[PDB]
RNA sequence: GAAUGCCGGCAUGAGUAACGAUAAAGAGGGUGAGAAUCCCUCUCGCCGUAAGCCCAAGGGUUCCUACGCAAUGGUCGUCAGCGUAGGGUUAGGCGGGACCUAAGGUGAAGCCGAAAGGCGUAGCCGAAGGGCAGCCGGUUAAUAUUCCGGCCCUUCCCGCAGGUGCGAUGGGGGGACGCUCUAGGCUAGGGGGACCGGAGCCAUGGACGAGCCCGGCCAGAAGCGCAGGGUGGGAGGUAGGCAAAUCCGCCUCCCAACAAGCUCUGCGUGGUGGGGAAGCCCGUACGGGUGACAACCCCCCGAAGCCAGGGAGCCAAGAAAAGCCUCUAAGCACAACCUGCGGGAACCCGUACCGCAAACCGACACAGGUGGGCGGGUGCAAGAGCACUCAGGCGCGCGGGAGAACCCUCGCCAAGGAACUCUGCAAGUUGGCCCCGUAACUUCGGGAGAAGGGGUGCUCCCUGGGGUGAUGAGCCCCGGGGAGCCGCAGUGAACAGGCUCUGGCGACUGUUUACCAAAAACACAGCUCUCUGCGAACUCGUAAGAGGAGGUAUAGGGAGCGACGCUUGCCCGGUGCCGGAAGGUCAAGGGGAGGGGUGCAAGCCCCGAACCGAAGCCCCGGUGAACGGCGGCCGUAACUAUAACGGUCCUAAGGUAGCGAAAUUCCUUGUCGGGUAAGUUCCGACCUGCACGAAAAGCGUAACGACCGGAGCGCUGUCUCGGCGAGGG
RNA sequence: GAGCUAGCCCUGGCCAGGGUGAAGCUGGGGUGAGACCCAGUGGAGGCCCGAACCGGUGGGGGAUGCAAACCCCUCGGAUGA
RNA sequence: CGGUGAUUGGCGCAGCCUGGUAGCGCACUUCGUUCGGGACGAAGGGGUCGGAGGUUCGAAUCCUCUAUCACCGACCA
RNA sequence: CCGAGGGUAGGGCCCGUGACUGGGGCGAAGUCGUAACAAGGUAGCUGUACCGGAAGGUGCGGCUGGA
RNA sequence: UGGGAGAGGGUGGUGGAAUUCCCGGAGUAGCGGUGAAAUGCGCAGAUACCGGGAGGAACGCCGAUGGCGAAGGCAGCCACCUGGUCCACCCGUGACGCUGAGGCGCGAAAGCGUGGGGAGCAAACCGGAUUAGAUACCCGGGUAGUCCACGCCCUAAACG
């Protein structure tokens, strides 16, 4: 049947995009732990 | 002069529309000082506060003029009555002798082609607008301000009115459509006679998609439900409410007052 | 040495299950070291409202070419959607952005919040919505509405030429809109043809014949022609459209009432440009040449597409802004704007390929899911249904044999038809169209397709209507009558209801437990109670704020009942709610009688009784479509039996109407009556209601139901009671 | 984290083909005027039959499956909640 | 089988928990009223307190066990 | 072709019958009460609605078959 | 032609008496009720009184053996719309007339449906008396109804 993931450009630049992040206090904070991770995507990658 | 239909199908030897033969040939509707976008909405930002609205028929909001002090003494020709999708009452349109187009909530007995002035000359015939204080007691009237300089906001569902009884001071007592007999201040406006299409109360919706047309979604019971979701809700098979009447948040719905007790407003109120 | 311990490796099942739809394959010839699996040819089968094309989302090299087979391919593999390398995506007109706004987001002003943050008018962002200027062919191995060919348009900028008060993010018009049913004329699309153009062909008995087969188009400026949409033209007056207007709006007489006239689309026709089958000849995977100087003609059907903002009806009453036109404002009127012409300027991004699927989502080359457009022909009443078949694309990436049991999926059967079984579960009968004919009951609509019947193919003759053609031929669509023929059978194949009686529940259409329950559960119109006079009641939030609602007692919220018909009886003792400026109790505070601690004292510091002290509770009433409840024991009547009657105890009152062995009855298969040969089920009664009962509603109810129960008819592999055959294993 | 699922807002699209013939109009009848009755027209409906589409009733298969919800036959809605 | 409630004049209930007195109403009987009966008026009788045992100076009364009667429960399988 | 009649299917009328149930009448001198006839001890009667073991009571309006 | 009477009918408007309720003043230990009582109301300030306000229903006197109407029935006043009827004049038509199966219309009160309104009265119902018992008669309460609009119902001691 019809599965969880339905893909989507705009909804994944904009749910999880560096700007959505940026605007929370949260999302700050997520970026903040993968730089000092040292992830090498910081947001998901989308084109 | 309401509708009846054959039962050529059910729901439909109970369904009921209403007459449309106070409606003039005016069926679309004028502009720019006229028809604003309806924000169609169920709830506030986020969540919903008043359950089970929804869907319905899209709307365009007829802006009507319910402060009608802007044209003392200007008088106006009634050239057409509309149908208004916001309201249970009918509306009727005004050309000005000073040009401008306004909507007033049609009243009873009005006819096309009918000259109608508001202000404190303004003679008592349907549709006139007077100040409290100038209007004889006994009369009906509606469209009612409650505080001068407000609006009027009292008595403009369909088939509604008010009447005054007396006066007393600065302030007039008036008949409420509820019976409640309430002080109201003279230099409040409102326009006289009945709003008329009093057979609004005698529409039967006849089916369950009516309701649905007018944005009314379905009303679940609270004894059908679960404890969790409603305090009538658990319980096996047909549980007859277990304690007081209450609604979903705790308080009792069956005959629990609910008026702020000091309110300022006490003091002018006398009746239910 | 153990912890169903962790990590890694290797065993067992086992050469077993499986190899991913039963749409199907066979042969010949090539390449090759190696061919069922690669290429080509012939034959066969499958899809054909697709299993064929075109977009969008998604994917990101998968497209082409060359060289290859270690791994991926459920086998092979010389093949690839795989490895290596190279090549391939060209835009003023397609789509998006230098245009617009909706939900929503953001948000200077401003409001709020310990902080982080939350609202929020104007503005901005926000798109398959609105606005905008390209059609047809030809080339590549791979791109084209992008390159080329022809024809045709849109913006700017600079100029001369001619006109006008020019002139804004400001005003007005317009943009601008629902659902259903439709008129006229076109186009797309399709059918026929004795007419036109063609390589060819008479096979096997007959046919040189209006014989067979293939094809008879596309685009196209400015005009014309045919449809159609929008709109009146003057004159005054004017306080409104938040400054001003000659514009708009509103009055007043004049001419039209029309589309006459202005524009604006659509379709022909148009300068001219392009395409061009079948068959044959070939050298490739794929295409080229000829056929050809190709013809490019006439009828008929005809759209849901165009004319578009068409017309009519109806209620549930159906976006905004910009582009565009007009108007004026400052400023300017050597500027500027409008028309025409000429020259010049016209950017960023996407364009490959899959795209109902082996390239997207399902860990897979997964029988699943996935939005929009075209989707031919014949016949079946019609149709996107069904059968076959064009174009086009496939034979589903293991095969070859054998012909056990048994499993799945099918076909058939004597005689009996439900005796099987929880139940006719399943399978079977019926099945489309036309015409007869159709009960109880009923809300008069229905029940109805009730039920049950008859016709259904083909040939000939006569005959009635339309549409397009001129009133005619032809072509197309409907009929009617008569005479015959054949088969077992004429919706001859495929698509296509079994029917009836009765009861329970629910009024119904509908919704729900994705993933065991679709129901008698929910919802539903309708009824009632209650709250709420607006800064409403209620809800979210600490707040601001917002919903309610840009609503106003015919409105909004909460609760229960659940169309409709008849009804919904008694109890306010307790609880809930409502109403009571008396009284009792009652906290903070006031109040200080009086007492205590220190001081040599002035003083300072503690308690501390009367008395005044709110809500609430106690108290007084009311209130059932509020929470809720609605008795026990004795005796009594011309035979028993029974109790209309009475006595007594108790409660606040003691179940009325209407139902009742029921979705409720334990004893119980209560007892009669009916269906049966036989009925713990079903139906109709009696009432001895363990333990019906009136809005957690009661009793009925036409219609309605993949709901539940009982019965009958038809039919049958359900059964006695099995048997045989087919294909996939 | 609402790219599945539930609800709502904004904006688009989809629903082949046949039946039934409500209201209302025209004419006739009827009356004093009516009500009302006949046809013809008309095309209303949480209307019928039945494809696309949305489901998921019953049975069979499937059960380390094609599939962590499937397949075959059958069945419901199909202009509206 | 379990728990707990009561057997009291002919009948229906008080009297018990705080032991020394058995009461109310109907009924029955006598008299009165009426032509008579019912109703009414005036007076009167009527109880081994279900039986057995002790607890005491003393039991309808307090406590055990049987006898029926009424009501409730017997659940998860 | 028609055709007596036979068969299938569905309607209409009539009759017999049926657990049980309603009301009617007649019966042995039964039980309960007093409705109406006298102002019948609430004047009576009536259409209608409600209620009550029952005659009946009451409400609205009417009649003299009463003052 | 010209006069006349009348509660004849429909609509709209309007007046006051009286009842109930609300408000203020004043004022006390009882008020209602009956045959007698009781329920009930009342120091939480009743009845009785004054003043003001709201609301509904019916119109005293005139007024009766009266009047009108086909019947049921119709009663404050005003206006409009309207029917029937009587008299005089003897003016015109000129037998047009009577009854009436059907049908059609009207039709007290009670009753039903929808909405409104509800002061008083009042079935049902709740108490308090009486009785042996009281589902009645009497008393205190009290819902439908009584009123309006529209549509039904078609009954009667609709009786002269
Ligand atoms: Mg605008
Ligand atoms: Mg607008
Ligand atoms: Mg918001
Ligand atoms: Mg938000
Ligand atoms: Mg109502
Ligand atoms: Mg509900
Ligand atoms: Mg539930
Ligand atoms: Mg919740
Ligand atoms: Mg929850
Ligand atoms: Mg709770
Ligand atoms: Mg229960
Ligand atoms: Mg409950
Ligand atoms: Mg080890
Ligand atoms: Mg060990
Ligand atoms: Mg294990
Ligand atoms: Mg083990
Ligand atoms: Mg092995
Ligand atoms: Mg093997
Ligand atoms: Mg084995
Ligand atoms: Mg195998
Ligand atoms: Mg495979
Ligand atoms: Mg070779
Ligand atoms: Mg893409
Ligand atoms: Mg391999
Ligand atoms: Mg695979
Ligand atoms: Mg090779
Ligand atoms: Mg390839
Ligand atoms: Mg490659
Ligand atoms: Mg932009
Ligand atoms: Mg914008
Ligand atoms: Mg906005
Ligand atoms: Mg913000
Ligand atoms: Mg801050
Ligand atoms: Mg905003
Ligand atoms: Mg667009
Ligand atoms: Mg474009
Ligand atoms: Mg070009
Ligand atoms: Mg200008
Ligand atoms: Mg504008
Ligand atoms: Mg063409
Ligand atoms: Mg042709
Ligand atoms: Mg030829
Ligand atoms: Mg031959
Ligand atoms: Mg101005
Ligand atoms: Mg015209
Ligand atoms: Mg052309
Ligand atoms: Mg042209
Ligand atoms: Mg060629
Ligand atoms: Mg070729
Ligand atoms: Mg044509
Ligand atoms: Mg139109
Ligand atoms: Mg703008
Ligand atoms: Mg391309
Ligand atoms: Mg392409
Ligand atoms: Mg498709
Ligand atoms: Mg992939
Ligand atoms: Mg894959
Ligand atoms: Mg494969
Ligand atoms: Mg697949
Ligand atoms: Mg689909
Ligand atoms: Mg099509
Ligand atoms: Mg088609
Ligand atoms: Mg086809
Ligand atoms: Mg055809
Ligand atoms: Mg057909
Ligand atoms: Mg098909
Ligand atoms: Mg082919
Ligand atoms: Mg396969
Ligand atoms: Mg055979
Ligand atoms: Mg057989
Ligand atoms: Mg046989
Ligand atoms: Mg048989
Ligand atoms: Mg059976
Ligand atoms: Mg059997
Ligand atoms: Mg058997
Ligand atoms: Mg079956
Ligand atoms: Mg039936
Ligand atoms: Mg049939
Ligand atoms: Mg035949
Ligand atoms: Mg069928
Ligand atoms: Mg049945
Ligand atoms: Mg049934
Ligand atoms: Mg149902
Ligand atoms: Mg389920
Ligand atoms: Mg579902
Ligand atoms: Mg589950
Ligand atoms: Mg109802
Ligand atoms: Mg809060
Ligand atoms: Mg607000
Ligand atoms: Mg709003
Ligand atoms: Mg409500
Ligand atoms: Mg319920
Ligand atoms: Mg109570
Ligand atoms: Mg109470
Ligand atoms: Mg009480
Ligand atoms: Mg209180
Ligand atoms: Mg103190
Ligand atoms: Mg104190
Ligand atoms: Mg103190
Ligand atoms: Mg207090
Ligand atoms: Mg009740
Ligand atoms: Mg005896
Ligand atoms: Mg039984
Ligand atoms: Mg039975
Ligand atoms: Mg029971
Ligand atoms: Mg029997
Ligand atoms: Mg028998
Ligand atoms: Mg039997
Ligand atoms: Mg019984
Ligand atoms: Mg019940
Ligand atoms: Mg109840
Ligand atoms: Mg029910
Ligand atoms: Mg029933
Ligand atoms: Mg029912
Ligand atoms: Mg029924
Ligand atoms: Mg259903
Ligand atoms: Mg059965
Ligand atoms: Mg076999
Ligand atoms: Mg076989
Ligand atoms: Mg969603
Ligand atoms: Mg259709
Ligand atoms: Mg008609
Ligand atoms: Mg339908
Ligand atoms: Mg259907
Ligand atoms: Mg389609
Ligand atoms: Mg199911
Ligand atoms: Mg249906
Ligand atoms: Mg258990
Ligand atoms: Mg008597
Ligand atoms: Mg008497
Ligand atoms: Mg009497
Ligand atoms: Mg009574
Ligand atoms: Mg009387
Ligand atoms: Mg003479
Ligand atoms: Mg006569
Ligand atoms: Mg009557
Ligand atoms: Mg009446
Ligand atoms: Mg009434
Ligand atoms: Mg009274
Ligand atoms: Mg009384
Ligand atoms: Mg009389």
């Amino acid at each position: 049947m019809k599965r969880t993931w339905q893909p989507n450009r705009r909804k994944r630049a904009k749910t999880h995009g560096f700007r959505a992040r940026m605007r929370t206090p949260g999302g700050r904070k997520v970026l903040k732990r993968r730089r000092q991770k040292g992830r090498w995507r910081l947001t998901p990658a989308v084109r | 002069a309401v509708k009846k239909f054959k039962p050529y199908t059910p729901s439909r030897r109970f369904m009921t529309v209403a007459d449309f033969s106070e409606i003039t040939k005016t069926e679309p509707e004028k502009s720019l000082v006229k028809p604003l976008k309806k924000t169609g909405g169920r709830n506030n930002q986020g969540r919903i506060t008043v359950r089970f609205r929804g869907g319905g028929h899209k709307r365009l909001y007829r802006i009507i003029d319910f402060k009608r002090w802007d044209k003392v003494g200007i008088p106006a020709k009634v050239a057409a009555i509309e149908y208004d999708p916001n309201r249970s009452a009918r509306i009727a349109l005004l050309h000005y002798v000073d040009g401008e187009k306004r909507y007033i909530i049609a009243p009873d007995g009005l006819q096309v082609g009918q000259q109608v002035v508001a202000g404190p000359d303004a003679p008592i015939q349907v549709g006139n607008a007077l100040p409290l204080r100038f209007i004889p007691v006994g009369t009906v009237v509606h469209a009612v301000e409650l505080e001068p300089k407000k609006g009027a906001k009292l008595a403009r569902a369909a088939g509604t009115s008010a009447q005054i009884q007396g006066r007393e001071g600065d302030y007039v007592i008036l008949r409420l459509p509820s019976g409640e007999l309430r002080k109201v201040h003279g230099e409040c406006y409102a326009t006289v006679g009945a709003v008329g299409n009093a057979d609004h109360k005698n529409i039967v919706l006849g089916k369950a998609g009516r309701s649905r047309w007018l944005g009314r979604r379905p009303h679940v019971r609270g004894a059908a439900m679960n404890p969790v979701d409603h305090p009538h809700g658990g319980g096996e098979g047909r549980a007859p409410r277990g304690r007081p009447p209450a609604s979903p948040w705790g308080w009792q719905t069956k005959g629990l007052k609910t008026r702020k007790r000091r309110k300022p407003s006490s003091r002018f109120i006398i009746a239910r």
